[PDB]
């Protein structure tokens, strides 16, 4: 139903003032790049009263008798209709358009009045009386963006105002989800003259969950594709099905081991993405075992199966464990970060990879030994595929990589130095620059992220909102000691508890010292004078000033009282200090704290400062560092010197940024150390280890440089990606290094073609399968999937190319006698 | 165990699925299922010499004054019995 009349009943009234609390839609018209035309305004108001004035809305102001309309719409069309007092917004005569154009032209130079509350009357002096009741000010400050009516353009020029806004009389909140879940999500936009771009119903995070469930078809499809490709490599559907089931069961048992055995109970979001990663990892192990199997079954076919199994385990387990353990340590290295989500994702993914390795070692030989048990063209095409792959990865690829052998060196060195310069000096990666309230958690084209990132800086009532200029306060506390109690390690996000200390303020020396501290702090440079706060500061000062009376019990004494006057007169004084001004004080007031017993337990002072609140890193770091360095000067009496070192402002974003900037580097260091150690221990030849380290550094620098060039911050994902990349790099270097060694050929140019022809198929298959398993996430809605897919593609296609070319064209300098490592 | 996976594949392939299925059943029965409602439930440092103080100063506010026996840090309240 929802059928009643609207507010415009030939009444020049209006519900309220357009505030920030309501719901906003943002309109751009078309390539026409103009909105001042009856079709645009009428279609905008019509799509308004169609897509939002149809569904039953029980949340409204209800200021009049109309049950389904309190304010008309709060749009440009209404503000035109209030001129020439045409009631229905549908009835416009295309002349009031010119009227308001001329009016905004002649009045925009004065932008400057807040409001005229009295009906048909102005409270304070205004430059012009030709303006209606708050028409021009409201229509300039709220509805139309900045490009309209600028003093930069000359006279006789007509502006464009490609963007406009439109409010809604209802109050934004979670209740809009229904409205959004049926009427807004499916259809594209309005007709070709008006197109909605940004929406601010306020359900960006509460509705998030739903999209998750609606976008799990892209993971599933991915799995399917993988299966197909594996059928091409190993022709038996049995092995493919059983290894995919092994991967799934590995994830399941890893969850079980994660939840109850390790016993810590919190499941973050990013853990889901883990699955995708492992889909492009576990399969690799198969492509190492199966292949080797055939080789052994091609060397001594008449032998007993048990011997072939023992030999293939002997020849595969070492490399499988090397690569799996390297990636697992690279994941577990995130257990040194101070955040919670990554500190759990690390452990989960690490346990997953380790269990997957164990299953690939045990379950897989079982199924491969238990696999002892018109189509002419369908078989000939596969035979030709095998022949082509063999002739390619045996004769063509080594020729291509070894005949040129010099262009690759210079080319990849240039790419490496470019990546190094682009990650280190000029466009270094930037810390996050968005408030914790609104992270970009959707696709960068969703109607929510548009309004939350781009359009929140074109409209006046948001730009001047960005012009807050709120100073930063400092506080000091002497009551409690800083200590955390509830599940620090592998936390719960629900662990907190307060406590106490043992100090006395009754000592007169402590009183004098507090007064001296305040006087001193009133001297430094990071201070801001207001001359207006009486109690919202040191309480001792105003208390002393208040105790100058006489004949009332104590009065007219010195500064260091005998504390028997003091303990009682604090309470005697505050009950009248509440009388004069500041009648209310609520749990964040510099007043001292009490207990069940009326003694004092916590003392809290507060001051303003000259540094302005911001979101950059260097400014806040300077503030914190210098001010804490000064506050560290305590040298005070025995009491209140312990549990003294207190300082806290509204600086949490800075904490997040610092924790990121330290965790990422520590994780990178640990992971690269483990990688180099494993490579050295598995190669037993120092020059090959040096070449592998150079290749790892090259691929890391190139991938991080391409990521930063494409434009990426460090929110919480890249903090894990930067460490995962250096663990996923060495996967190919280890194989190419093991295969290069133990080859029946002493010379340099020889024994390279051997290793390359022997493991190029496996490396290319692993690269392609991870590439295609990450390339099925690009079209999606939630952002994490897109980030992870792009990173996966860009890391695999780079690491394979380097570890093949820049390594083989380097490992041919080695001498046949070489180093052979130390003597075990 | 080369001989073990040589003449006895089925036992080694069945013990694995026994372990896997008991693991899945325990994991789906015992622990409380995750929520997935707030996408930023974790992003807050813990124990970094500037997160401890924030946590403590926020716990100081939640334990505000009550009309009687706040078990907390109130103002003057406990001595209003004169009226
Ligand atoms: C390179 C690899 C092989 C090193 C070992 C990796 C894991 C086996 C380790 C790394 C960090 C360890 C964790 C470090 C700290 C904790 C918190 C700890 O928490 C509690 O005891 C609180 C709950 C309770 O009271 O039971 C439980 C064990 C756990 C998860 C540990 C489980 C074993 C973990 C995951
Ligand atoms: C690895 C990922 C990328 C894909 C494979 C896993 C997903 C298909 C699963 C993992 C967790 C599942 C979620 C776990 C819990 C819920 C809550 C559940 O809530 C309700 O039924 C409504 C009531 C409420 O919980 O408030 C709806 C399904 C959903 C979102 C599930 C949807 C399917 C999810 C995202
Ligand atoms: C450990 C290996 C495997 C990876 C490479 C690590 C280091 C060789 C590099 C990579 C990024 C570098 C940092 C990139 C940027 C800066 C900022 C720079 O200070 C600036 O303000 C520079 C830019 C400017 O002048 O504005 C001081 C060096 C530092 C910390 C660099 C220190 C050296 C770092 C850690
Ligand atoms: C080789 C791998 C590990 C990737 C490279 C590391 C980056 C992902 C991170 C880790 C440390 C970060 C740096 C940590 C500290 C700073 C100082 C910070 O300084 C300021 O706040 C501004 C100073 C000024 O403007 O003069 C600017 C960002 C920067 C260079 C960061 C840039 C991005 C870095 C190099
Ligand atoms: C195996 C090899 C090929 C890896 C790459 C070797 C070099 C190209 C890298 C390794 C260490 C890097 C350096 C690590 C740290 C820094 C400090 C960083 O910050 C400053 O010196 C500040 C300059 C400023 O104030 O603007 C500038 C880049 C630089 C010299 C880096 C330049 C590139 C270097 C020499
Ligand atoms: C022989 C081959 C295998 C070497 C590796 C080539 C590709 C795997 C990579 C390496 C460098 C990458 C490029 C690094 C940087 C950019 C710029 C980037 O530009 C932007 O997104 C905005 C540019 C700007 O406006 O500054 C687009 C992707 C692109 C071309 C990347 C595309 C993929 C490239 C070519
Ligand atoms: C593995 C073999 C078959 C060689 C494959 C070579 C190309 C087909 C690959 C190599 C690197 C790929 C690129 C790696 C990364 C990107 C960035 C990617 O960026 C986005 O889509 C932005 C997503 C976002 O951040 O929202 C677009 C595709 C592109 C250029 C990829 C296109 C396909 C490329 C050029
Ligand atoms: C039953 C559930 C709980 C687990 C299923 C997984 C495995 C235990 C199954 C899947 C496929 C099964 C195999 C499917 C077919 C056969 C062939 C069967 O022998 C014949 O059919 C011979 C026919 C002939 O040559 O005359 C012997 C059992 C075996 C190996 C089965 C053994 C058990 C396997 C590996
Ligand atoms: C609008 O107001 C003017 C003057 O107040 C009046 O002359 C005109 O008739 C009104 N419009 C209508 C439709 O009555
Ligand atoms: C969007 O769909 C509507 C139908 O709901 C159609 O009228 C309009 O032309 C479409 N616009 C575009 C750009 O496809
Ligand atoms: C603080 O006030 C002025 C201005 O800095 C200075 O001259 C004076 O000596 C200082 N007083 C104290 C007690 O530090
Ligand atoms: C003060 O606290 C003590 C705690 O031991 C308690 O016994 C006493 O009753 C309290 N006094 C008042 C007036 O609440």
């Amino acid at each position: 139903g929802s059928e009643v009349d609207w507010n415009f009943h030939k009444d020049s009234f209006f519900c309220d003032v357009p505030s920030d609390r309501y719901s906003r839609v943002v309109f751009t018209s078309s390539g026409g790049e103009t909105l001042w035309n009856l079709p645009a305004i009428k279609s905008m108001c019509n799509v308004d009263n169609s897509r939002i004035r149809s569904h039953p809305q029980f949340g409204d102001l209800c200021q009049r008798t109309t049950a389904a309309s309190c304010c008309p719409s709060w749009t440009l069309g209404n503000y035109i209709a209030i001129l020439n007092n045409r009631s229905s917004c549908q009835k416009i005569v295309e002349r009031d358009v010119s009227h308001t154009l001329k009016l905004l032209r002649t009045c925009a130079k004065h932008y400057d009045m807040a409001a005229r509350r009295k009906d048909q009357l102005k409270c304070t002096n205004v430059p012009r009386k030709c303006t209606k009741y708050n028409a021009v000010y409201q229509i300039l400050h709220y509805l139309v963006d900045k490009d309209f009516m600028t003093p930069k353009t000359a006279d006789y020029a007509t502006p464009a105002l490609k963007y406009s806004m439109l409010f809604s009389p209802t109050e934004k909140g979670e209740s809009m989800m229904n409205i959004y879940l049926d009427n807004f999500e499916n259809w594209n936009s309005s007709d070709g003259v008006t197109t909605i771009t940004g929406i601010e119903f306020g359900i960006k995070h509460s509705l998030f969950q739903d999209y998750l469930l609606m976008d799990t078809v892209y993971p599933a499809i991915a799995i399917v594709i993988v299966l197909l490709v594996m059928c091409v490599y190993t022709k038996s559907m049995f092995i493919t099905l059983m290894t995919m089931f092994a991967i799934i069961s590995s994830l399941i048992v890893s969850y079980f081991l994660y939840r109850v055995v390790f016993h810590f109970e919190f499941f973050p979001f990013m853990n889901l993405t883990a699955l995708i990663i492992l889909v492009g990892i576990g399969a690799n192990n198969a492509f190492v075992l199966c292949d080797v199997w055939n080789y052994t079954k091609f060397d001594k076919p008449h032998a007993e199966t048990s011997e072939t199994v023992s030999i293939t385990l002997q020849h595969a387990a070492l490399s499988m464990f090397v690569t799996s353990f390297t990636t697992a340590a690279a994941f577990y290295a995130n257990y040194v970060s101070n955040i919670t989500a990554i500190r759990c994702f690390g452990v989960y993914a690490g346990t997953a990879i380790l269990v997957n390795y164990v299953l690939m070692v045990t379950w897989l030989p079982a199924v491969v030994v238990l696999h002892e048990r018109a189509c002419q063209k369908c078989h000939k095409v596969l035979f030709a595929i095998s022949e082509a792959s063999r002739i390619f990865f045996e004769k063509v690829l080594p020729c291509i990589v070894i005949k040129f052998r010099y262009l690759w060196l210079f080319w990849f060195l240039a790419l490496t130095v470019g990546g190094a310069y682009i990650v280190c000096i000029n466009p270094k990666m930037k810390l996050p620059s968005l408030e914790l309230s609104e992270f970009q958690v959707f696709r960068s084209s969703h109607p929510f992220e548009r309004y939350d990132a781009e359009y929140k800086k074109l409209f006046m009532f948001e730009r001047v909102h960005h012009g807050e200029e709120l100073h930063m306060p400092i506080t000091v506390i002497w009551g409690v000691s800083p200590e955390d109690n509830g599940n620090p390690l592998n936390p719960k996000s629900k662990g907190k508890l307060t406590l106490d200390s043992s100090f006395n303020i009754a000592s007169p020396a402590s009183q004098a010292w507090i007064l001296h501290f305040c006087q001193k702090l009133r001297n430094q440079t990071f201070f801001y004078q207001t001359d207006e706060q009486d109690f919202t500061s040191c309480f001792i000062e105003t208390f002393k000033q208040w105790m100058e009376n006489q004949d009332c019990c104590c009065s007219h004494w010195s500064f260091p009282y005998k504390q028997e006057i003091f303990e009682l007169c604090i309470k005697r004084a505050i009950m009248e200090l509440e009388r004069s001004t500041g009648y209310h004080l609520d749990s964040k007031t510099p007043g001292p704290r009490f207990d069940i017993n009326d003694t004092i337990r916590a003392v809290v002072l507060e001051f303003q400062s000259t540094y302005l609140f911001t979101l950059a890193y260097e400014k806040m770091h300077q503030f914190y560092k210098e001010v804490d360095s000064w506050i560290s000067s305590e040298l005070s009496s025995a009491p209140e010197g312990l549990s003294n070192g207190w300082f806290v402002s509204n600086l949490e974003f800075y904490d997040l940024q610092d924790s990121l900037s330290d965790g990422t580097l520590i994780a990178m260091g640990l992971s690269v150390a483990v990688a180099f150690s494993v490579m050295l221990l598995t190669t037993w030849n120092i020059i090959i280890s040096l070449y592998a380290i150079i290749s790892i550094a090259g691929t890391i620098f190139v991938t991080v440089g391409s990521l930063v060039l494409l434009g990426w911050e460090l929110n919480v994902l890249e903090s894990v990606t930067i460490s995962v990349a250096v663990g996923l790099s060495v996967n190919f270097a280890v194989h190419y290094g093991v295969a290069y060694r133990l080859a029946p050929d002493p010379d340099r140019e020889g024994k390279v073609i051997f290793s390359l022809s022997r493991v190029g198929s496996a490396m290319a298959m692993a690269a392609l399968t991870t590439f295609v398993a990450g390339a099925m996430m690009m079209p999606s809605t939630v952002l994490a999937y897109t980030q992870l897919g792009t990173f996966m593609m860009l890391i695999m296609c780079i690491s394979w190319a380097f570890a093949t070319f820049f390594f083989q064209c380097m490992c041919r300098c080695l001498g046949p006698q070489g180093t052979c490592g130390q003597i075990p | 165990y080369a001989a073990l996976i040589a003449d006895w594949p089925v036992v080694v392939l069945g013990m694995c699925t026994m372990f896997i299925v008991v693991c899945a059943l325990v994991g789906v029965l015992v622990p409380e299922l995750p929520d997935f409602s707030d996408p930023l439930l974790g992003f807050e440092p813990r124990g970094t010499a500037i997160g401890q103080r924030l946590v403590t100063w926020n716990n100081m506010v939640k334990n505000t004054g009550y009309k009687a026996t706040l078990a907390n840090y109130p103002f003057k309240y406990a001595d209003e019995q004169a009226s």
